[PDB]
């Protein structure tokens, strides 16, 4: 097939495969959720380890006060992003002083991941993105692309094995509403563990967390910071 | 031969840039088609309306533009192409007149339009622009002019001509015509060109699926002709 | 396209301007038609050529479905999601995911299939052999 | 699935019925055949 | 069409393997060195339903290989296996042997009864560092 | 891949382009240099003068600055760039720095810019491979080496070109403290080496000695042949 | 045609392009779009599809404000569109700042297919892969109605629609009376005609978008408020059945 | 294999491109140019596919100065792309000197021009060769430049179409001294040696380069030497 | 592979980025290098691997100093290498300069990574080659937060472990690594343990010659090189 090695040629069924091999890229990273209340927004990661002895690799980054970020697929991809992400964010409140809204951050970031597919000259990047943001028009969690295509999610689970998880957040989608921050967090790594195979079960040293709410700054917890949400929660079904 | 000196352009055993050769069956690739006339005080152009679909403003679809005041341009080929040539063309119409003074004379546009397309078929990176235009004005002291373009950048001076699919039974048509002696008065001008067209095309067309556009010595200005008298025209022809 | 010959043009003239009663019917299969000679097909002698396009997206779930009838598939199981991702298959490839998926699925243990089996199968028939890349967290 | 098809009979599995063993030279494919042939208690027929 | 008769052959083989009603228990194996040449036909699944690939081992499969080739050799008990195993990159278990029978053939020369690590590695110099190993090899010096 | 292209790497790793490279150093003409305790030293083939041809042009010993001298082995006029931009080079930063450049700084400078050549695409490597020697500020003999792929290195006596790996065999035989105790002792090391690759030519030698902190002197052929002299009449007499 | 399609800079010895061609084939796959011109302003009805029934209702809107008195709906790769939507949205601001009032939708149509059409001739960038229509009204010129392929072609319409099933939405709104309707009444029949050409099997969930112009509005563009596409959307489920 | 870039060196020879890019030229109009006594005579062939055509339109004989006329062989675009370029040059020339440019500078800036198109890239080099008149300081010159970038001298030459068969004529006829009527009667000559269909005072064109500057000739005067036998 | 390994442009249908993987097994064939972190400081060991004699042993350099209280060993490309040590140097004495402070060793590691990443932007800083670096690094030092241990890839990802091993026969001296390694260990120990895996690893027998090692602890600065102490060491084992 000679239609595939660049993205600047349309494929004879009128497709640019680059994008799909973008997609797979995304694919290519561990899972990540993300759910919100009327509140807040929560967005829990899976992180691995490239050895027994390092330690896990850091899968959600801070942005803003009101926006933070988890990341799946090339990591180079998403240290460029994460950096313009918040260069736009200093941006908007050094000239007007005010959280910069998401909508419109997310806006820009399709703007900026969209030229690479069409100009020939650097690779699409190929991460796939989770948004949590609080804004005058309360929690808001997008995912985006590497397509440069980005979706208003109200809970939505992306990279490896996240079909399950994806199941499962539309199976108990109704309730996610009214619940509070424990129920949502409860919730959201649930879900995580539905996506890790039988065996393995969820740690407080591979499961990290990020809490965005109405009054509270986006804060990252790992490690014991991690050990309250997951204690109490109801024991692996078998 | 063929086969490797197909995709750039760049010369071949004797000599043949292929790819400004493929631009003319492009010009083609529209299905249209079109003849200009050249009286002795007039110059007329006329093509074929195809609307296919009745959703669908038919003042929106047109062929002859505007150029300027008194120059007047009729495009075949590609539709965007033609578009944009029509844009290049104004631009320079415009920028003559600023820098020198007075109207440009048509054959000077039409030698501007020509030296654009050559720059653009000798080096890379750009398409050849694969429309063909002709214009028609009238110059003074010279009275009825009008010229043709190509995507090559050749360019010429013409007494009649046409372009498109059926381009070369309506210019043997045309030259049977004119090596016959006739004065080419403005009704026997627009009669030539309608008659010509048909006759090609075998069609006997209602007034609603041609335009005419003509340029008069004592009315300078190039002007659309209206269905009314189009229509008029055509009947007379009939007789 | 000379005992080959021989045998094409006796079933050439067998088809050939005879039988014009319906009471007989044959079909034909070919793997490839670009050395079948074109004498076969010609006009009134095999007109009626049917061609089988790549199953598509939709027939791809529902090839799946079909051939995991007799297996105990969880029905959490996502057709549509390994149809999206099952691009240029055919009908073999399909049934041969279903059978390696609950091959995998008896190599665990587990009683019934999962989505998650559906992937490494589709995975495995390629041979991609999925494994952690670094650079990738 | 030769000596259990049991358990292949309680899932409704079916053995693949034929296996392609491909690599580069030297991998050890024949020598796997050959050590198969040892242990497979049947009917084994090469080809030339 | 020169090729006709083994073309024919292989049709009928395919065909005999499956479609319509074939036996079941006939478990079929083959051994290719270069599949790509194979045909749409025969590797398409049914026919074939498994495709094992064999790889060049790995670094822990190179250092069993090496363990259970040298086992039979006379040799002292204090050669390290792994750094052999490291020594050959990526090298099938045919060259395992054969660097094998080259330090057995090593100390045979040497007029010695047992294999030491210098026989080892001079063999495995001999067998891999010495067929087309001899470009960057002796201007090592652009990796430190 | 492949190694039409300096920027892809290969599934083992290599970068083949630049290994390529090195085998122009490697067909050049052998080339030696020694650290001496108060001396240091370079000799080369420099033979094979092709009868009505002058020899004043040919230069393949030269000297970078009044402290600092090299010579290399590879494709001559990469040779004439490298040196003319290292000698602005020492030339810029006894500018900017009042200070006489050490040697070390000077290889350090050639080696990142042969790395600068090989880093892209649209630039050839350079085919050379230099041999720096000299003496800095305090007085301390020094001598480094230097390979098209970017990398330096020091050492106390090496030699480049063909035949250089014999020759560089040799010198680590024979190298030693005692060789080194006197001026003419390293001279007359020097010399044997060379005569253990350039056959028996005797005048097809050329040996350069920066002795000490004064200038870099070119020897004599006749001094040469007197060295050439003694070292036979020692091979004699230990025979 | 195959060693000439690579690149959209190059000439078929048929003498044509293929990447112009290919895209066109890239937009028809998408989801339909039609938008109809009434007397009295004029009318975009779009059918986004749902997926996965977790994206928040609206999410990746397929109807945008190039300006207050102008709209755009779109059909194919949305990434693509919504690059267009921001040249159209400058093109339309830079004209205000430059001469001093709202851009007639004619000309703007033009400037914005200008762009389309100069992606298409250069080997570096590859064409665009949306087809758009514009609509605007004015009570110095009137309803206005444009529409736009990937070739960069602008023609103005009565009644147009771009996606999968053109064909059949054209066919049905032949039929409509559109020189003489009130803006008001079209609404209604615009969900009827695409909850014809709906093919619900084969599709599953979609959502109805919905887009106002004309003096209706005073010449702004404007969704149309709810409780309005209620009623048209009841209705056109009664016609069906 | 090779022959596609102007970059590359062939295995042995020389570049190609630049040969056909001559090749090209080869088949063109016929063009001829004799360097009399005292004065210079170009013609070529004109003609147009079809009676359609207005023969007072384009011009294949132009004058870039006062004293500097110009022929061509091959291509027109780029004919009237290196036409302007040379008016360009002499203009420069003049008002850096104040004085006419001597037709040898012409040509070697034209020259230099023209080869500048051969360096590496997609630029395709110019398909056209050309033929340069010129009066300066007292004798008449005659130069002959091709996209190859070298600039020749005649003294009779033509080229173009079945270009062969004009220099063997020529080289039987022109011996080397005519004033500017006999060789514009040999030049016409040389033309019909080649040219198909009846010549008439539309068909060719007609240049002289004198002592009173480089002038073309009106169809009237060379309807005049058509006549008169020859 | 089957094509897409021309450039770092291309994706391929699994979405793995070729000329990436052939980076990383670059450094497959450099010398091994050991690092191991403890409370009390951190050690690095690295196998010299000389080849001739005359060489300056020096003249080697797998082991530089980027500041007072950061260490570096590298096992890959030798340019690639030096390029990234000139950049951390340079950009500590910058963090230093603006802020009057030492910076820390995960800033300094994130730091060469920006650097690291930027192979193809076509805007990038001067250290961008098209091409990917070809050298794994490993940053030793001690800082506000005790004493800290980074890995380093060509791919630009960057991790913090107490314990590691890189560079041909890397996988090997991890193993051991992962069962002689606990928390609770002493500079002393660490130093015994890397260099007895270290010389059971390499072909040679271990030399006074063979090895080059160096220690980070809070009370010193960096500039330890163990010189003429390795005969020490290596004959108290
Ligand atoms: N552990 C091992 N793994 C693989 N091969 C081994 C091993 N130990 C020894 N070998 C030798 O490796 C060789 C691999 O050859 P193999 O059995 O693949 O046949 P072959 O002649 O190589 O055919 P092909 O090249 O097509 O595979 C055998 O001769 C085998 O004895």
């Amino acid at each position: 097939n000679q239609y595939d090695n660049d993205v600047t040629v349309w494929s004879p069924q009128g497709r640019i495969h680059q994008i799909e091999y973008a997609m797979e890229a995304v694919k290519q990273g561990s899972a990540t959720v993300g759910l919100k209340s009327k509140t807040h927004a929560v967005l829990v990661a899976l992180k691995r380890a490239q050895s027994e002895l390092a330690a896990h690799q850091k899968k959600i980054l801070h942005v803003d006060n009101h926006i933070g970020i988890s990341i799946a697929g090339l990591t180079a991809d998403a240290r460029l992003l994460c950096n313009f992400m918040r260069q736009e964010c200093l941006d908007s409140r050094f000239v007007f002083d005010r959280p910069l809204p998401v909508s419109r951050l997310v806006s820009l970031i399709g703007s900026k991941t969209q030229i690479p597919t069409q100009r020939y000259g650097r690779r699409p990047y190929g991460v796939g993105l989770l948004i949590a943001g609080y804004d005058d028009m309360g929690p808001h969690i997008f995912q985006t692309c590497p397509s440069a295509n980005y979706f208003d999610c109200r809970a939505m689970s992306i990279g490896a094995r996240s079909q399950s998880a994806r199941t499962y957040l539309e199976r108990h989608m109704s309730e996610f509403m009214e619940c509070n921050l424990n129920e949502l967090v409860k919730h959201g790594l649930r879900a995580l563990r539905e996506t890790l195979p039988a065996e393995q079960d969820l740690t407080t040293k591979n499961v990290s967390i990020g809490i965005v709410g109405k009054d509270l700054e986006f804060t990252i917890y790992d490690d014991d910071d991690v050990s309250p949400f997951l204690e109490g929660l109801e024991e692996r079904p078998q | 031969s063929a086969g490797f000196d197909r995709h750039i352009t760049i010369f071949s055993p004797e000599g043949r840039l292929y790819q400004v050769e493929y631009a003319f069956k492009a010009i083609n690739q529209g299905g249209l088609t079109s003849v200009a006339v050249r009286g002795k005080d007039c110059a007329v152009i006329v093509t074929q309306k195809k609307v296919p679909d009745k959703l669908l403003d038919s003042s929106t679809v047109t062929h002859l533009f505007k150029i300027t005041e008194n120059i007047g341009c009729v495009m075949t080929g590609m539709t965007a192409d033609s578009r944009s040539q029509v844009q290049r063309a104004r631009y320079e119409a415009a920028n003559w007149k600023y820098k020198y003074g007075y109207e440009i004379p048509v054959d000077m546009l039409c030698k501007r339009i020509a030296d654009i397309s050559q720059v653009y078929t000798q080096n890379a990176e750009m398409r050849p622009l694969g429309c063909c235009m002709i214009l028609i004005g009238i110059d003074e002291e010279q009275g009825p002019q009008v010229y043709k373009c190509d995507p090559a950048g050749y360019y010429c001076g013409f007494k009649a001509t046409a372009a498109g699919v059926k381009q070369t039974e309506s210019t043997s048509f045309l030259e049977k015509k004119v090596k016959k002696k006739f004065d080419w008065t403005f009704e026997q001008t627009v009669e030539t060109a309608i008659t010509c067209l048909s006759t090609v095309l075998s069609i006997d067309f209602k007034p609603s699926e041609i335009e005419v556009g003509v340029v008069t010595v004592e009315n300078p200005k190039f002007r659309i002709l209206t269905e009314a008298e189009i229509d008029a025209h055509l009947v007379a022809l009939a007789e | 396209k000379r005992e080959v010959q021989r045998t094409m043009l006796e079933l050439l003239n067998q088809l050939d301007g005879f039988q014009p009663n319906t009471q007989v019917k044959v079909i034909a299969a070919t793997n490839r038609v670009d050395i079948l000679d074109p004498a076969l097909l010609r006009s009134g002698r095999l007109d009626r050529k049917i061609e089988f396009p790549m199953p598509n997206e939709e027939a791809r779930a529902r090839i799946m479905q079909i051939h995991s009838r007799k297996m105990n598939v969880s029905p959490d199981v996502n057709y549509e999601e390994l149809a999206r991702c099952t691009d240029d298959f055919n009908g073999a490839q399909c049934k041969a995911v279903c059978v390696e998926a609950g091959m995998i699925a008896l190599r665990r243990g587990a009683t019934e299939l999962t989505h998650e089996d559906y992937m490494e199968g589709i995975l495995e028939v390629q041979a991609k052999k999925k494994a952690n890349l670094q650079y990738y967290a | 699935p030769l000596l259990h098809p049991e358990r292949f009979v309680n899932l409704g599995i079916e053995p693949p019925k034929g296996v392609l063993l491909f690599g580069p030279p030297g991998t050890g494919k024949t020598l796997c055949a050959r050590a198969v042939a040892n242990r497979t208690d049947a009917c084994f027929i090469r080809v030339i | 069409g020169g090729d006709n008769e083994v073309q024919r052959t292989m049709l009928e083989l395919i065909n005999q393997l499956d479609g319509f009603d074939p036996r079941g228990n006939i478990k079929v194996l083959m051994a290719t060195n270069r599949p790509d040449t194979l045909d749409p036909a025969l590797m398409r699944p049914g026919r074939l339903d498994r495709k094992i690939e064999f790889s060049l081992p790995d670094l822990e499969g190179r250092t069993h290989i090496f363990k259970i080739h040298a086992r039979s050799m006379s040799v002292e008990r204090d050669i390290r296996f792994e750094l052999l195993a490291r020594l050959c990159p990526n090298s099938t278990g045919a060259e395992i042997r054969s660097v094998c029978t080259e330090a057995g053939m090593f100390a045979i020369r040497a007029r010695r009864k047992i294999a030491t690590e210098k026989d080892f590695l001079e063999a495995v110099n001999k067998v891999i560092k010495s067929y087309a190993k001899f470009s960057a090899t002796p201007r090592y010096m652009t990796y430190n | 891949s492949y190694d039409r292209a300096i920027t892809v790497f290969s599934p083992d790793g290599h970068l083949f382009q630049v290994e390529y490279a090195q085998e122009a150093v490697k067909k050049g003409s052998t080339a030696v240099g020694v650290r001496g305790r108060d001396i240091v030293v370079l000799g080369v083939e420099k033979k094979s003068v092709a009868k009505l041809q002058d020899e004043r042009t040919v230069r393949k010993i030269c000297a970078l600055d009044d402290n600092v001298c090299m010579a290399f082995a590879g494709l001559t006029a990469d040779a004439r760039i490298v040196i003319n931009r290292a000698r602005v080079e020492c030339q810029s930063h006894r500018l900017t720095v009042e200070d006489p450049v050490t040697v070390e700084y000077i290889t350090r400078y050639i080696a990142s810019l042969k790395q600068r050549y090989t880093q892209s695409n649209g630039r050839r490597p350079f085919g050379i491979s230099a041999l720096i020697v000299g003496f800095d500020f305090d007085g301390t003999p020094r001598l480094y080496q230097t390979d098209p792929s970017g990398t330096y290195h020091a050492w106390k006596a090496n030699a480049i070109g063909r035949g250089a790996k014999s020759v560089r065999e040799f010198l680590e035989k024979n190298y030693t403290d005692e060789a080194i105790e006197t001026d003419d002792l390293t001279i007359k090391l020097v010399i044997k080496a060379l005569l253990e690759v350039v056959q028996s030519g005797g005048k097809n030698i050329e040996l350069a000695v920066m002795r000490r902190d004064q200038s870099l002197k070119i020897l004599n052929p006749e001094e040469i042949e007197k060295y050439v002299a003694e070292i036979e009449k020692e091979k004699e007499e230990n025979e | 045609g195959t060693g000439y399609d690579l690149s959209a800079s190059t000439f078929s010895p048929d003498g044509r392009v293929f990447q112009v061609e290919y895209a066109m084939k890239a937009v028809e796959n998408s989801s339909t779009a039609i938008g109809i011109r009434c007397k009295d302003g004029v009318v975009f009805g779009v059918e986004k599809l749902v997926l996965s029934k977790l994206y928040e209702e609206g999410s990746n809107k397929r109807l945008f404000n190039v300006d207050r008195h102008v709209g755009m709906a779109v059909a194919g790769l949305l990434a693509d569109a919504r690059s267009l939507a921001d040249i159209a949205r400058e093109e339309a601001s830079n004209f205000r700042s430059n001469f001093g009032y709202n851009i007639p939708l004619k000309h703007l149509a033009d400037r914005v297919a200008m762009y389309v059409h100069a992606y298409t001739l250069y080997s570096a960038v590859r064409p665009f892969g949306c087809s758009f229509m514009l609509g605007s009204y004015s009570v110095n010129d009137g309803a206005q109605l444009y529409m736009i392929d990937p070739s960069g072609v602008s023609y103005g319409y009565w009644g147009c629609a771009i996606g999968k099933a053109r064909q059949a939405a054209k066919t049905e709104i032949e039929k409509l009376q559109m020189k003489e309707m009130t803006c008001r009444d079209i609404v209604k029949e615009v969900a009827k005609i695409i909850y014809i050409v709906h093919d619900e099997v084969k599709d599953k969930a979609f959502e109805l978008e919905l887009s106002w112009v004309g003096e209706l509005t005073n010449g702004r563009h404007e969704i149309v408020p709810k409780d309005i596409r209620e009623e048209a959307e009841k209705y056109a489920k009664e016609s069906l059945k | 294999g090779y022959s596609f870039s102007l970059t590359t060196f062939s295995p042995s020879g020389k570049l190609v491109q630049i040969e056909y890019a001559l090749a090209a030229v080869a088949g063109g109009a016929p063009s001829v140019g004799i360097k009399a006594a005292n004065g210079v005579v170009l013609a070529t062939e004109k003609k147009q596919k079809s009676i359609l055509y207005d023969e007072r339109s384009v011009h294949k004989v132009e004058p870039i100065t006062k004293h500097i006329g110009l022929v061509y062989s091959g291509m027109g675009p780029d004919y009237r792309v290196l036409v302007h370029r040379a008016r360009k040059l002499a203009q420069q020339y003049y008002l850096v000197y104040q004085e006419p440019i001597p037709t040898a500078q012409l040509v070697q800036r034209v020259a230099s021009v023209m080869q500048e198109y051969t360096q590496s890239g997609g630029v395709r080099p110019f398909g056209v060769s050309l033929l340069i008149c010129g009066w300066n300081e007292g004798r008449p010159y005659l130069f002959q430049s091709d996209p190859s970038g070298a600039y020749f001298a005649w003294k009779a030459t033509a080229m173009g179409k079945n270009y062969v068969n004009g220099k063997t004529f020529l080289e039987k006829r022109y011996n080397e001294d005519l004033e500017l009527e006999d060789a514009i009667h040999t030049a016409i000559l040389t033309l019909k040696e080649s040219f198909e269909g009846q010549m008439t005072e539309d068909n060719i064109e007609v240049g002289i380069c004198n002592e009173a500057g480089f002038r073309r000739l009106t169809p009237t005067e060379v309807k005049d030497y058509l006549a008169a036998i020859a | 592979r089957s094509e897409y390994d021309r450039g770092v442009n291309t994706f391929s249908p699994e979405g793995r980025l070729f000329q990436v993987e052939y980076a990383i097994e670059a450094i497959k064939l450099g010398s091994t290098a050991i690092g191991i972190q403890t409370s009390e400081g951190v050690c690095l060991a690295v196998e010299k691997r000389i080849t001739s004699p005359l060489m300056e042993p020096s003249s080697i350099e797998k082991i530089v100093e980027i500041d007072a209280h950061i260490g570096c060993a590298m096992s890959g490309l030798i340019a690639d290498a030096k390029t990234l040590i000139d950049k951390a140097r340079v950009e500590t004495q910058n963090h230093w300069f603006t802020y009057n402070e030492t910076m820390t060793v995960e800033s300094v590691t994130q730091a060469v990574s920006n650097l690291a990443l930027q192979f193809g932007e076509e805007d990038a800083d001067p250290g961008a080659m098209s091409r990917p670096f070809g050298v794994a690094l490993l940053f030793g030092g001690v800082d506000e937060k005790g004493p800290q241990l980074f890995h380093m890839d060509p791919s630009g990802t960057f991790v913090q472990c107490d314990a590691r091993a890189i560079g041909s026969a890397s996988e090997g001296a991890q193993s051991s690594l992962q069962e002689v390694y606990h928390k609770s260990m002493t500079l002393k120990e660490a130093i015994k343990s890397s260099l007895i895996i270290l010389k059971q690893v390499m072909e040679e027998k271990l030399n006074a010659t063979n090895i080059e090692l160096a220690t980070v602890q809070p009370g010193q600065n960096f500039h330890m090189f163990t010189k003429e102490e390795l005969e020490e060491v290596i004959k108290d084992i």
